[PDB]
Formats: C-alpha cells, structure tokens, sequence
C-alpha cells in the first residue's frame, strides 16, 4: 500500500441506501444480485489516523459519491437502480 | 608545413588562398593541370592532360601523409609507384586510395614498389591479371575495397596477408567462389559481395576465417547453398542475405554457426519455403528480418532453442497462418510486425507466451475478427496497427489484460465497425457505453478514418483522460451534440466528410481554461439555421475561444435557398426553418410559419387574395417569441382587411395592392414594419392622422406609391410627415394625384 | 481544510443526442436539466505532482471504480455480465526511491 | 492452463465470477466478507475482511503456481505453516509473498513457513510481534525482506542467521536504538534504509558487513549523535541519505575512509546549525550533494577536499552569513549552486570566480546590496540568475563579460535606480545606448523586472540583445510609454502593471513587424487620456489587425477630470480633449479646448461676464496646428457678434445663456452653419437672411428657443420658404407667434394684410 492510510475495498449489493430519504425501490427484487458496486471504506478511526510520512492538519477523510439510472430492471418501481450517494476514496 | 610550396628559378610555385590547404597551381607554367592540397586530406589534381609528366611538375615530395591522388592521374605500365610518387615522396602511408576511370592495370607488384605498408586500400575498375605478388609487401594492411570491377579469383590468392581487418568486393559482379579463396586471411571479419552474380554457394567457400564477424550479401543473385558454406563459422556475428533468387533454403543451413547476432533475409521473393527448425538453439539471435520474402507459409518449428529475439519482422510476406509454437520458445520479444500479409485468423492462444511485447502491426492483413484470449498475458503495448484488416467488430473484454497501451493506430479500416451500442438492452446501463476502451485509460492517439462508425461513445472524454489525437474522416457520424464534447483536453478532432446532418451547440460554451480543441468540418452534408444559429454565430464571426473549426471546405445542405451557400458570408438573419409541423399558416401562401431568428415569421405573399384576412390564424407564439412579421406583398390588394384586434406582431408588408382607410383597432401599437409602398393611396387617409400615434416599437412606414389631393384639407399631413421625417422612409413616392409631384416639395402656398 | 492531492470534480451531462431528436424535428427542446455525473479528477496544475502542502510525497494518481453493473441475466439467454468503471476518486500514494 | 471454480453451484455463498482479468470470487456473495483474485497464475490477491470468512469452511480451490501471493490480514493459523492453513489453495512453488494485517499481531517462527522457503519477496506488516531468528534461518536465496509499522524490537542474532540477501528496510518498526549488531550477518545487503524509526543513537558496532551497503536513507529516526568511527567503519557506500532528525553536530572526518561515496543527502536537518571543518575534506570523489532548508550558521573554510567537482551543492535556506573563500578551491568545475534565503550582503567574488564552468545560479532572498564587477568576468559557462527579494539598487557597468550568452535574469523587489544617466557617464562617448550590460548580453530570453525602482526604460536593449521575447515589469517609476520600442521584430511580451504611465508615446513607436505578436499588460497605469492620446485611443478602438497586444480592461483612464476611472470600454474616443488648452491669448472668463480629430478649438467661455462678449482670438490657428473652428459659447449672455464675419473659419456657434437683442446677417458668420441660437427674442426678420443662408460650410442648423415672435406677412412667407426646406430647423412651432402661438401652414396672410 504506497498510499497514505489504510482502506478496505469492498463490492456489496446495498439493499437499501437513497440521495432522498427513501430507498423503497430497491428494497424489493434485487435477489439476483442486480447491482455491484465496489465501494471503498476508509480504515476505522480515519480521523484518529494521520496519514503516515505527515502531520498535516487534514488526517485522513472519507468524502461520497453518487450513481444515477434510468434503466428498467424486473421490477415495477424503479426510477433508478443504481445507487446515490455512496462513500468515496480516503484520503488526508 | 609545407602547404605553400616557395617559388624559385627551378621550380616556382602559387599557393592559393586557403588555410592549411592550397589549390596548388605551383607549376602555373601552362594551365595544363590543376592541384588541390590539404594538410592531409587529398593531393589529388585535375590533370587535364592524360600525360601527365610529373617530371614537369615542381615534383613537391612532402613525406607519408594521409592524402593522397584518385582521380584521372595516371602512369605508364611496369612502372614502380615511386615514378607515379615524382610529384611526391611518402614512407608508406597506411592510407592509399586510387580509383582508376580510364582504363584498368594489373596493379603489379613490380608495378607497387614505394608503398608497401598499408592499413587502408582501395582499387576500382580493373585489378586484372595480378599475381599473388602485391600483397608480400603489403604487411600490416587492415582494409581493402574493389570497386566495379571484374575478374575471376585463382583461389588462395591473398595468402599472403591475413591481417586484413576489411574486405570490399562490391560491384565487381563477382561471378563464382571457390572454396580456398580466401583461407590465407584470417582477421577478416568485415566483407561485402553486393553487386554481384554468385550463382551458388560453394560447400565452405568461407573456410579459412578464422575471424569473420560481418557479411553483407546484399545484391547477389543467388539461387542455391549449402549448410557446409556457414558450417566453419561459428564465430560470425551477424549476416544479411538480400536480392536473391533462391526458393528454399537447405536444413541445417544455419544451426553450425552460434554467435549469431542478426540476421536479414530481405526481398527473396522467389523464397517461399524454409526448413524446419532452421534457428536451432541460437540464443545469441536477437533481430531477424525477412521483409518482402515472397515466403508462402511458416513452417511450424522454426526458432525453437533461441529466446534472446528482440526484433521479429516479417514485413510484407506471403505467410498465411501462424502455428501457436512461434511465441513458446521466446518469452522477450519486444517488436513484432506482420504487414501486407495474407494472414486473415491469428491463432487465439498465441501472445500468452510473451509479456514485453510492445508493438504489433497487422496493416492490410485479412483478420475477420479478434478474440479475447489474445491479450491475456500482454503488459507492454504502445502501439497497434490493424489498418484495413476486413475487421467487423470489437470483443468488449478485448482489452482486459492489456492496461498498458498508450496508441491504437486502427487507422484505414478496409471494413466495417458497428460504433453506436455495445450495450442497449433494458438492462443496459445509461452510466457509459461498455466499449473496452475504458479499460485503456493511458491511451493518448486513435485513428478511424476509413470505418463504418455508428456514433461517437461517451467513455472516450470520460474514461480515456489522456485522449490527444482522433480522426473520424469518411465515416458514418449523423449528427453531433455538446454533450459528445466534455474531453477536458487539448484535442485535435477530424469528422470531415462524414454524414454530419446537423449539429446541436448551445450558446453558454463551457470551457476548461487554455482547452484547445480543433475539429474538421468539410464536406458534410449540414442542414441550417435549424438549432444551428448558435453554432453559427459561434463559427461566423468566431472572435476567440479554444474550440477551433476547419470548415473551409463546407458548405449548407439541406436549406435550398443557402443551397452550397459558405457559412462564413451566411448569418442568422438569412437563417429560418420550420419543423413543429403547426398548420398554422392558412397555406394558401408561402405561409411562414418558422422562427426566423428567434422571432415567428409570416410570409403569406403567395398571391393573397384582395381583402384576405391579414391574420386569418395569428400565432399564439407559444414556446417562442411574440415578435411577428406579416408578408403579404405582390398580391392584388385594393383593399386590405383594415381589420384586425391587436396582435403579437412588430412587422407588416402589403405592396401590389392598395388602400382606402385605416381603423385603430386595426394597428396594434407594438408595430415596427410597415411597408404601405408600391401600393396607390388616392385619397386623403383622414383617419390615420387620428391614428399616428408613438408607437413602442420602431416605426418605420414606407408610405410609398401615394397619389393623394394636396389641398387645404388635412394638409397637416405634410407637417406630420416633415416634423419626423426619419420615420418616413420615402416621401418622393408621395406624388398627390392632380401633381403627381414629392409633397415635400409642395408647401402650404401650394397647398392653400 | 485543504487536503492532499487538490482535484476537480465535475458534473458531465448525460447523452443530449436523445437519439437524434433532429431526426423527424429540428426544433431543439432540450433546454431542461438532469442531475448528471459526478466525475472528480486530480488535474491541479495538470496533476501535479507534489499533491500537498505537507509534501513527502510528489505523486498523486486518480483512481477509477469498477462497478459490476449486472448479473441478473434477464435476457433469459445469457449469463450477461459487465463491468463499468469511472475515475471516481484521486489520491496521493508514495514511492519508493532507488536508495 | 486456464482456470476454473470447480463448483460455483455447491453452496448458495462462494459465487464465481471469472473474467479475463481475473477470476473473481468471494465467498458471501451480496455482501462479500472473504475476497480472493487470482489473474493467471502470476499473482493472488485476496482478503478476508472479517473473522468470520472462516478458511476452515472455505471450499478447496485448484490455485495454480502462481509467483506472488498477497494475504490482506486474513486470519492466520497459529504456529503452522500458512500453506497448510490455505489447504483449499494449491499455488506450489510463489516466488513473492506478501503480509498486512489491521489486527492480530502474531509471533514468527520457522514452521510458519516451513512449506514456503522457495521465496523471494518477503515482507510483512502491521502485525509482527517476535522474529527471534527462528523463521529467516530456514530461508534461501531471498532477494528482498521488509518490514512495516510494527512496533517491534530485535535481538542482534536475529537476523545473522542468513548472511544474503540483496535488500532490507525497516519503517516505523519502532525500535528505541540499533543493537551493536542487529542485522550482522549481511553479506549481500546492497541497500538498507531505515526511514523511520526513532532510534535513540548510533553505535559502530551496529554496522556489521558494510562491504554489500550501497545506498542508506534515513527520514525521521530520531538520533542526536553518532560514534566517531560508525560511518567512517565503511567506504563501499555510494549513496547516503539523512534528513530531519535532532542532531546538533557532528564529528570531523566522519567519512575519510569513506573515499568511495558517491551522493550525500542532508536536508531540513533542524537543530544542525554547525559543522565539523574537514569532515568532508578528502572526499575523493562525489556526484551531488545538498545541504539545504538545515539553518546551518558558519561554515569551516573550505570543507571539502579531494572531489574534483560536484554538480548541485546548494545550502538554501540555511540563513548563511559569512561565505569562505577557500572552498570550490578542491572544485574547478560545478554546475549549478544555489543559496537562497542567505544572509548574504555581498559575495566575496574570488570565491565565485574560482570556478569557470556554470550552470543556473540562485542567490534570491538574501540581503545582497553591493555587486562587485570580478565576479563573473572568467564566468565563462552561466544560465540564468535568480536575484530578486535582495537589496540591490546598483550594478556595475559590465559584469557579463564572463557569459554575454545569458538568458535570463530575475530582479525583483530591488531598488535598482537604473537611471538613464545613472549609468552613462561620458555623455558624447555613447549615444544610442547606455553602458548598461545590456550589450554584453546580445541575448536575454525572458527578464523578470518588476517591482523595482525602474526610472528609465532603455530602448537600446533592443539592440544590445535581440533574443527577448517576455519581458516583466510592474511597480516601476516608468512616467510613461517610450517611443520607437516596439521596434523589436519579435513576439515580445510586455507587463505595464502599478507603473506610473501617464501618457502613451507610441505613435513614434507606430511601425508593424510581420509575423510578430507584440504584447503589453495595462494595469494601475494613471492614464492622462486627456491629450496626446488620440491616435492612440482609436488605434486601441477596435484594433482589428496590430501585432501589439494589450490589457485594457486591466486600466481605467483617471487622470482627465470628467474621464475618471474610465476604462477605454466607459470611453470614448470623440470627447479626448488635449489637456494644454492653453493659447494664452483666450479669455480669463472663457476655455479653448482644442479638438485634435476636429482641427478645431472649442471656444467654450464661462461667467455670463457681460452681454457684448467681443469676439474671440479666431485667427489664433494654434500654431497653424488648427485651422478649423468651433465657437462654443457657454453660460454667458451675448449681444456682440462678428460684424461683417472677421472669422470665416469656424462653422460652429453656441448662444447659450444668451441675452440677445439684436440681428444683422453681415453680423451672422456665413460659413458657420451649426449654430443653436438659442434664448431668442427676434418677432421679425430680415430677407437678406437666405441669401446669406447657404449650407455649402456646413448642416446650418439652428435652434431658437424662448423665442417671442410677431407673425405677419413678410416673416410669414419667409418662413414657408424656410420650411421648405426645415431640414436645417430644429423645431418648425419654435416659431410659436408671440400674440398668437400657431403654425404657418394654419395661418393665412390675405386676411392679415389685404
Ligand atoms: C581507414 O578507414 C577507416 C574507416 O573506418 C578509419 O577508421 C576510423 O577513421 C576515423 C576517421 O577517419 C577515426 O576517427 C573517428 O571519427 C569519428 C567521426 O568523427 C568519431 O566518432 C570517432 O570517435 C573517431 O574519432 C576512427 O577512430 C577510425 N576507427 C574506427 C572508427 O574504428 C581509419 O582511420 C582509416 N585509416 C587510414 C590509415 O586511412
Ligand atoms: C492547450 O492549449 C492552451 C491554449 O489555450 C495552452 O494554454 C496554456 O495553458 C497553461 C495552463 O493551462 C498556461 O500556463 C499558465 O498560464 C498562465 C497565463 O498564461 C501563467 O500565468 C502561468 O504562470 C502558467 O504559465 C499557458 O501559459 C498557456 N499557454 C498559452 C495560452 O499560450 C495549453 O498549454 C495547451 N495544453 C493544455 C494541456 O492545456
Ligand atoms: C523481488 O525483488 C526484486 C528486486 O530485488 C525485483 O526485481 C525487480 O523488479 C522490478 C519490477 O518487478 C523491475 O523493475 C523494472 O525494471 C526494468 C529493467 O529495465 C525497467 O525497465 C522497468 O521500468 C521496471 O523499473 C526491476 O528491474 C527488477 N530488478 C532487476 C535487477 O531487474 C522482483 O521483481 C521482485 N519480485 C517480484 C515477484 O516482483
Ligand atoms: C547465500 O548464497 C547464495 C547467494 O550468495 C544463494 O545461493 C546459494 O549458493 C550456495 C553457494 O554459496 C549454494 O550452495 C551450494 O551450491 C551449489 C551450486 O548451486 C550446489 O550444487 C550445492 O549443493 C550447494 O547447495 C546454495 O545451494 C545456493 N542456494 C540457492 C537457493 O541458490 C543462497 O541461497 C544464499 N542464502 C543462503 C542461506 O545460503
Ligand atoms: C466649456 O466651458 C464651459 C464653462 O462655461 C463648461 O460648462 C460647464 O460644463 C460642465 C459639464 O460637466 C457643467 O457641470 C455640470 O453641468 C450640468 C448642467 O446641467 C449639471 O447637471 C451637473 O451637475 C454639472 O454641474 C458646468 O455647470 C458648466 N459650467 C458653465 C459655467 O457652463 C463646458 O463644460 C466646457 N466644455 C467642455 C469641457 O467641453
Ligand atoms: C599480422 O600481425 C602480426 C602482429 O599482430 C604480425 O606479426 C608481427 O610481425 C612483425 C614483423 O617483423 C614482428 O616484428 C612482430 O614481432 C610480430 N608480432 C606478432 C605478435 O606476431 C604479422 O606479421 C602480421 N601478418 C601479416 C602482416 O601478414
Ligand atoms: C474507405 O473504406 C472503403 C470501404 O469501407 C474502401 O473502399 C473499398 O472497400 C472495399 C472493401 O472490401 C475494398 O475491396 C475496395 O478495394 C475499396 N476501394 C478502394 C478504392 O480502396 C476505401 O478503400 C477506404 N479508403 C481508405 C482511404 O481507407
Ligand atoms: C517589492 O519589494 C519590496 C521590498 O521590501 C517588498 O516589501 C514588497 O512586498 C514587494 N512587492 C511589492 C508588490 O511591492
Ligand atoms: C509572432 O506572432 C505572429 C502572429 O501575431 C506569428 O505569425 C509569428 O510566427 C510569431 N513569431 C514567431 C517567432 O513565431
Ligand atoms: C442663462 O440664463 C437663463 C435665464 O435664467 C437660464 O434659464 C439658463 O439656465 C442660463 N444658462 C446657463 C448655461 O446658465
């Protein structure tokens, strides 16, 4: 890892995570493993962790992102399935 | 030194004006030869005269410096080169040249007494009938070069001396070898037969070196060999076998030799054929070429035990399919290159033997397709070149295991490529079209611009960041959007000649700062105005901006009237089309319905009917802009409608007809454009007076083709005409019926 | 606070082609908006090296995401997979010098 | 060959996904907890990111020999070899392992690996506990070995037991200090580092086997000092790099058996402000060196001895003081020096000229005032200077003559007076040019000027170097533009930034040099617009075509009263007024502002000083400068007016405030055609009027305002002829009949006068 702070690479199918407060959507009928998305966390305590080979003001920080859809799965209320408002890289 | 002889009584001399070197017209007694002397380069001389007399020259000996004569000086046969040195005395320089042009000398030993030691020796155009006498004295001689020349060899001729560091036998058309020509010279590693007929290669014609390293084999019309010929040279480095027209070569040609370095096999189309295992276990092999070979198919086992290849090159060959045991025994190999080659399939389970690979070039070959196992074990690309390979489409995990590529040069595509969907089903997702070039995110130049590209793909300004160079030219792009622009790099965009139809810009350009992209627009069918208005005052009249646009060679399409019309002297203002299909317009006219400029535009002057309604349908300019012009000219119109409530519209044209009166409710006050012209108005038109009024927007009534009654009554109209005679766009046409005469002219004395 | 490996993020439109709209109209009506793509990439002077004030390390690399996009096969034909990427982070990361 | 899950559909959980890249597989298949890659056997990465991904459970997977494995803290078996742990991965013979773990830290013996000793890249962090030489006894032909963040101490037999192996490091290992023979048995140890470790100190019994060390880097390891023999125990180092750590000095010939190194790296070495002298004296040879941001106060004599010339040896940032010259003596040759940040008033400049060959010098931010001449006189080999933040206001005369061939120079925020006359001495000796260096720079790419006291602009440069192509200037005492400068015939780039320029003198400078893009910045300028810049104001207007460049909008002309703040876009052009107006001859209540685009004056007076204004000086033609006239008469009321019209040259006339009470055509100026005329009184006319009426000079428009007027038959006719042609009248009601009030077409004069 040549990088500055420990992380875990993971690829969960979320069950239920929304932009607005609702994720209903995908609550039903993602059995078949519809979505995968390999999201990134940042080691536990990031912001007890400091980068290492620094002391910076800015430890390291876990920002997010988004994923937007149009596509028509096999299921009836699916404005989008893919997710919005994901964790993003770690970094200081 | 001795640049600048001294003049005297005996023998006066002219040194002419060079540094260190000197044009020696010493004799000067006649201008019979002239001289050019160097410190050291050359003492050669423009004797004019063959006879030269060096007797009658200052005869300047300056001792064994490197220059020397070549050029058409001569001398006498069964003559020492002493007698030929009268001008000038050397102690056996080890640099002699001379190439003989008039004719051809036995170059006896009895002729060479005067210069034995030598390093460097040329001859030219003769050496005929010499004797194994001149090369006794010649010790220490290291080089030696025969120009055009011709003369068979008795073999074993240059026993003598086998200190020869290099050989020359270029352009003698050497006919035939004997084996034990040359078994006297050992440090003979440089040699050259270039220019020359050798039929056949003798069994071990080459024995007796002992240490040959260079052999050049370059224009030699050869047809037949023999693996005892390369047997004793195990020492040899490297070898070139070119312009020969030999079929096959014979097995075991080469396994004897093993320092084998290079090897080149150029233009031997009559090879078609080579012996199996022919590179057997050489490791020292590193660049082998066979370009232009007329070489039908590769036999299978043929560079098994050598692994040091670095350069493989096959150039344009007539190979036809490859055996999957060509990458086993070379797991480095660093170029590879099978061009103009009837090779149409390669084998799937081929690359996975290399890793360093880094180039490949498959130009005008006929591969129908590629499949994904290719790239499996390939971490070294920079460049690939399938220019015109009867390709139709692209693997999506095609690129998976090779990251590293910087260039794709697909180039000129003597085939077709359906570019507009990899993946579209339902299940599709809109994120970015799944084409493999997400993978190559270091991937800077691409080329097509010969396929049959459907559309651009989104991922190439998303998941190709370091994108520099593309070309589309002559492919098959309908349209074009902003969107399919967001590369956030200085790009170079070539879409010339391809189907664009039209284009969709919107007038807010965003813009990374100092992105200068340049795109080619020619020769592409593109309709007008039509949501183009931004794009053309983008282009028209384009001040500064980072977006750069070869459209010189581009021309309207679709719009008739701007029928090949150039952008440039085109504007907006010319600009209209109409595609929201309204039946608006009553069509018994042009009947312009369109949005002229972002403002609706009517244009019923399609032989209105007198008294036609002016707006029988007004629009109700939804979605659009309330600025509306009426055209209803050249129509027979004795009377307008002079009716009509007040409507959206700053525009009005009515000429070939005329008028009686005017009505208030008639003329909205938001009116710019009124034409009234070309059209009689008799009489006194008392109402509009009543009816002027400061309009909101720019009056500009060119009451024209008025005959009226200059009179007392309402003569106030020349007042209203004079005291704004900048509204009045013409008031020469206001001719009143008894004196048809400009009212301007005619004042109230006239008038009462 | 400002933080290593300064970068820019972006939000790209979506594909306004909309199938050529132009195809049958020329009329243009796509003046409305969409949320779009977030896309964030470190090309801070070009991507310059040196991503911090704190320094230690002059090397910061924007990193992609692969996301697999599918496995259901609803095509009812094939086992339909896919796998889609986009830079959706950068990052500093140190290297390891010759001594 | 190729590689496939034996049994996808075994289990609900341990779902395959096997692409080109890799074979994909994990065994919790929505939300995976075990992960495990494997492209070709080449190389297995994989994760356990929680305990409970148990391997015990973990189906038997047929891993190919692959040669580098990567275990991401998975849980380990304890005191077995990790091969029989991953029972379920059969890679046979992996060349390179790796180990990281977030947790569990584990003691370390042989059995561990008892099944992998055919390896090479070892390595292990986050998680060591206890080494006691067990596991890297029954290791062979290892080429590299690391450890990281684990916070562990050894035993010196640790690692004796293999004596091989090409390289080792240690980061954040925690250990207090070096034992005296920690890593002794080093055969093959090319390149050890140990970069962060806050060692207590240094002992020469540490170093052990010294012959296989090439390189050692140090970062943070926290040490104080050093024994007097533990870096000069070895030569066979080449490179050696130390920074940051608290050491205060150092001792002298530290490294004089040291004779075969190569590269020394000491940087922010805090607490260092001293050195031993002679420390680096004997240093046979050395490729570069540098010293800099450590603070360093005094420096010995001459230091370094025996190296026949380094190329970098720079100490910016160490605040240096007094400067030797003794050193650079064991040095002919050097590339490039740097020291910046220095207390440095003045080079002592036999130190410089010690060497001849240079490359790019930087001595910026130092306190440098004076400049000696002979201190570049023998610089024959030089590149740019970078100077600037130093407090220089004088150079000498010619100090390039070592490298006329120099490129460029920084001098900014000095004081360089640069007068002139301040460097031409003998006035008639030289003309054209100063004696500024200039000339012995026949080149100077790029010139970094700005902010500094730059009185004069010297256009001779321009031919004492043609090869300048940008040049900086801002915050400098340039009055304002020089004439003929852009007589360069390159694509100079010029800055005019905070520069008190007043006036534009260019259109001496007016001369266009094809293919050249000429540049100047327009920032914080006082712009007098007021005179003198007309030509220029139009040339600016709209500059289609100019191989001059500019940044307008950058400037706000202010000087000009009414044109104040006013940039060229609030300008305009028509209204630029010369500032002089001074004819000395016009009126004390009165103004003449000529118009240079007119040729005219205008002739505006002030006051209402009396009704019978006399007329003014007219035939003053402003030197001949002006032929043309303007009579604007302002706020004055007037009853005097050029009999017989004196002044034929003008054709503009004002009456404003005007208390008229007279009329005479021979009194009304024939060729004056733009008259208002107004606050009129005349209820008649005279008929020679028209006959003095013709527009041949000028648009005779008039315009009378509070104008009583008596309408009767000969004014009455008169002014019908006149409206027929009332396209020189203002206003035809202007009439407006004093008794009545009425138009003229309206009225009849039968009836008035019968
Ligand atoms: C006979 O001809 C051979 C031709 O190779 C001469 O060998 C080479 O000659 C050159 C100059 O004539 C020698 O100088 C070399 O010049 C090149 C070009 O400037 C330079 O790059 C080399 O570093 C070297 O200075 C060269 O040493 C020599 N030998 C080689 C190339 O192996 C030979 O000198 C000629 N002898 C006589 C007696 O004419
Ligand atoms: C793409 O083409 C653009 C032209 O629009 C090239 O412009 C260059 O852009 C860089 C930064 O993007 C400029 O560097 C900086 O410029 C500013 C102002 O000029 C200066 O104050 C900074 O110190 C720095 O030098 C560069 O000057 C500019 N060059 C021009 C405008 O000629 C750009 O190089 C091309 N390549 C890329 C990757 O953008
Ligand atoms: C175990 O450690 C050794 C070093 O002790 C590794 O050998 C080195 O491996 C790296 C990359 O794997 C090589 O880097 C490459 O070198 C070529 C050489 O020209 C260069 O062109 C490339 O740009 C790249 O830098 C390095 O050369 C190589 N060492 C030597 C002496 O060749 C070895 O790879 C490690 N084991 C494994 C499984 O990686
Ligand atoms: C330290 O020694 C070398 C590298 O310096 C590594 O290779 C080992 O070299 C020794 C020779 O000093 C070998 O011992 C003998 O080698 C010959 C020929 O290889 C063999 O025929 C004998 O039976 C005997 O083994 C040793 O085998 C060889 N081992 C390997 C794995 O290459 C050595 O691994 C380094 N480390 C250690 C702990 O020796
Ligand atoms: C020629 O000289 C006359 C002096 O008689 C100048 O007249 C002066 O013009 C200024 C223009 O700024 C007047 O100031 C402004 O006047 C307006 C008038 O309504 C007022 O609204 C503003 O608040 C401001 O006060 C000034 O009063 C006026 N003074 C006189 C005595 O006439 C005239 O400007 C000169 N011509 C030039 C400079 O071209
Ligand atoms: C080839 O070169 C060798 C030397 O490289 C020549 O041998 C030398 O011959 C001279 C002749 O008098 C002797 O003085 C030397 O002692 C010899 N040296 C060696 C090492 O043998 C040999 O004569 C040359 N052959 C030729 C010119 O045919
Ligand atoms: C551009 O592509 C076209 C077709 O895609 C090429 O035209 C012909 O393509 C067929 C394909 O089977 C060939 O058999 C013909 O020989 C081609 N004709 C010619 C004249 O080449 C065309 O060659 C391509 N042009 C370029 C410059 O690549
Ligand atoms: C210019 O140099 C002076 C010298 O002290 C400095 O104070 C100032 O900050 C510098 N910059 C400007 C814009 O004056
Ligand atoms: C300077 O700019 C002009 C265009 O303004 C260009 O033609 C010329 O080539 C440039 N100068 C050089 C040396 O390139
Ligand atoms: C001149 O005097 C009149 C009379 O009050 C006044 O209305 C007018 O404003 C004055 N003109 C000027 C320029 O002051």
């Amino acid at each position: 890892a040549p990088f500055l702070c420990e992380s875990e690479q993971l690829l969960i199918h979320p069950k239920e995570e929304l932009s607005r407060n609702n994720s209903m959507v995908w609550i039903v009928n993602t059995k078949d493993y519809k979505q995968g998305v390999r999201i990134e966390k940042c080691l536990k305590r990031q912001l007890g962790k400091p980068c290492n080979f620094c002391d910076a003001d800015t430890e390291c920080k876990q920002l997010f992102h988004y994923r937007t859809l149009v596509a028509v799965d096999k299921v009836t209320k699916k404005p989008y399935k893919e997710q919005v408002l994901l964790p993003s890289c770690c970094k200081c | 030194r001795f640049t600048c002889p001294e003049e005297s009584e005996a023998s006066n001399c002219s040194c002419e004006e060079f540094p260190s070197k000197t044009h020696f017209y010493c004799p000067d007694f006649n201008p019979t030869l002239y001289v050019d002397v160097e410190d050291r380069m050359r003492v050669d001389f423009k004797c004019y005269d063959e006879p030269h007399d060096f007797k009658s020259l200052p005869n300047l000996a300056i001792g064994s410096v490197k220059l020397l004569t070549v050029v058409d000086c001569v001398l006498d046969d069964d003559r020492p080169i002493l007698e030929s040195f009268k001008f000038l005395e050397v102690a056996d320089v080890r640099s002699f040249v001379y190439n003989n042009h008039e004719n051809g000398i036995r170059y006896n030993a009895k002729y060479f007494e005067g210069m034995e030691q030598l390093e460097n020796l040329t001859l030219a155009r003769g050496v005929v009938s010499i004797d194994r006498d001149t090369f006794s004295g010649f010790l220490n001689l290291k080089r030696l070069t025969i120009e055009h020349n011709k003369l068979n060899l008795q073999p074993g001729t240059f026993e003598a001396l086998s200190n020869l560091t290099y050989l020359g036998l270029v352009y003698n058309g050497l006919n035939e070898i004997q084996p034990g020509l040359f078994d006297g010279l050992e440090s003979l590693e440089a040699l050259s037969l270039s220019y020359n007929d050798i039929k056949s290669l003798s069994a071990g014609s080459f024995n007796g070196l002992s240490s040959l390293r260079m052999l050049n084999l370059r224009v030699n019309k050869i047809e037949s060999f023999d693996a005892n010929t390369f047997a004793s040279l195990k020492e040899l480095s490297r070898l070139e076998i070119t312009l020969n027209p030999f079929v096959s070569l014979p097995r075991g040609l080469f396994s004897e030799n093993k320092k084998l370095k290079t090897l080149i096999l150029t233009n031997n189309r009559k090879l078609v054929t080579l012996p199996e295992e022919l590179l057997a276990n050489l490791k020292e092999l590193t660049v082998v070429n066979l370009s232009h070979n007329g070489v039908g198919n590769l036999p299978e086992s043929l560079l098994s035990g050598s692994s040091g290849i670095i350069e493989l090159n096959l150039g344009y060959n007539r190979l036809n399919s490859l055996p999957e045991e060509l990458l086993s025994d070379q797991p480095q190999l660093q170029v590879l290159n099978l061009d103009h080659n009837q090779l149409e399939s390669i084998p799937d389970y081929f690359l996975e033997r290399n890793v360093e690979l880094q180039t490949l070039y498959l130009s005008h070959n006929r591969l129908r397709s590629l499949s994904e196992k290719a790239f499996t074990k390939l971490k070294n690309l920079k460049e690939l070149h399938l220019e015109n390979n009867q390709l139709q489409t692209i693997p999506q995990f095609l690129f998976s295991g090779t990251p590293k590529l910087e260039e794709i040069y697909m180039q000129n595509n003597q085939l077709a490529l359906h570019a507009n969907s990899f993946i579209n089903e339902e299940l599709s997702i809109a994120d970015n079209d799944n084409t493999p070039f997400q993978v190559l995110q270091k991937l800077r130049i691409l080329h097509l611009r010969n396929n049959s590209i459907s559309t651009i793909f989104q991922d190439w300004y998303i998941n190709n960041l370091e994108m520099q160079s593309l070309d589309l030219s002559f492919n098959k792009l309908p349209g074009l959007s902003y969107t399919q622009l967001q590369f956030q790099s200085n790009i170079t965009l070539n879409l010339s000649n391809n189907e664009i139809s039209q284009v969709l810009l919107i007038d807010d350009l965003d813009l990374q700062p100092y992105q200068r992209i340049n795109v080619d627009l020619n020769h592409n069918p593109l309709n007008c105005n039509c949501n183009a208005l931004k794009f053309i005052q983008l282009i028209q009249s384009k001040a500064e901006h980072g977006l750069q646009f070869n459209v010189d060679q581009l021309r309207c399409s679709e719009p008739p009237n701007l029928l090949d019309a150039t952008m440039d002297q085109l504007q907006t203002k010319d600009l209209l089309c109409d595609f929201e299909s309204a039946d608006d317009c009553p069509k018994d006219c042009q009947c312009a319905m369109r949005l002229l400029d972002h403002t609706v535009i009517v244009n019923c002057s399609g032989r209105g009917l007198t008294e036609f309604p002016d707006l029988p349908i007004p629009s109700q300019l939804h979605e659009d802009f309330n600025a509306l012009e009426v055209h209803v000219e050249n129509n027979r119109l004795t009377k307008l409608p002079n009716l009509t409530k007040h409507n959206e519209i700053t525009q009005l044209y009515a000429r070939n007809n005329s008028i009686q009166n005017l009505l208030p409710h008639n003329i909205p006050s938001k009116l710019r454009i009124i034409d009234l012209s070309q059209n009689l108005l008799k009489m006194i038109d008392d109402s509009t007076l009543a009816q002027i009024n400061r309009s909101s927007h720019l009056e500009t009534i060119r009451l024209s083709q008025n005959q009226w009654l200059c009179d007392c009554p309402a003569s106030s109209f020349l007042i209203f005409v004079q005291q704004n005679s900048r509204l009045i766009s013409d008031m020469s046409a206001i001719r009143c019926h008894p004196s048809g005469k400009s009212l301007d002219s005619i004042t109230v004395n006239e008038l009462c």
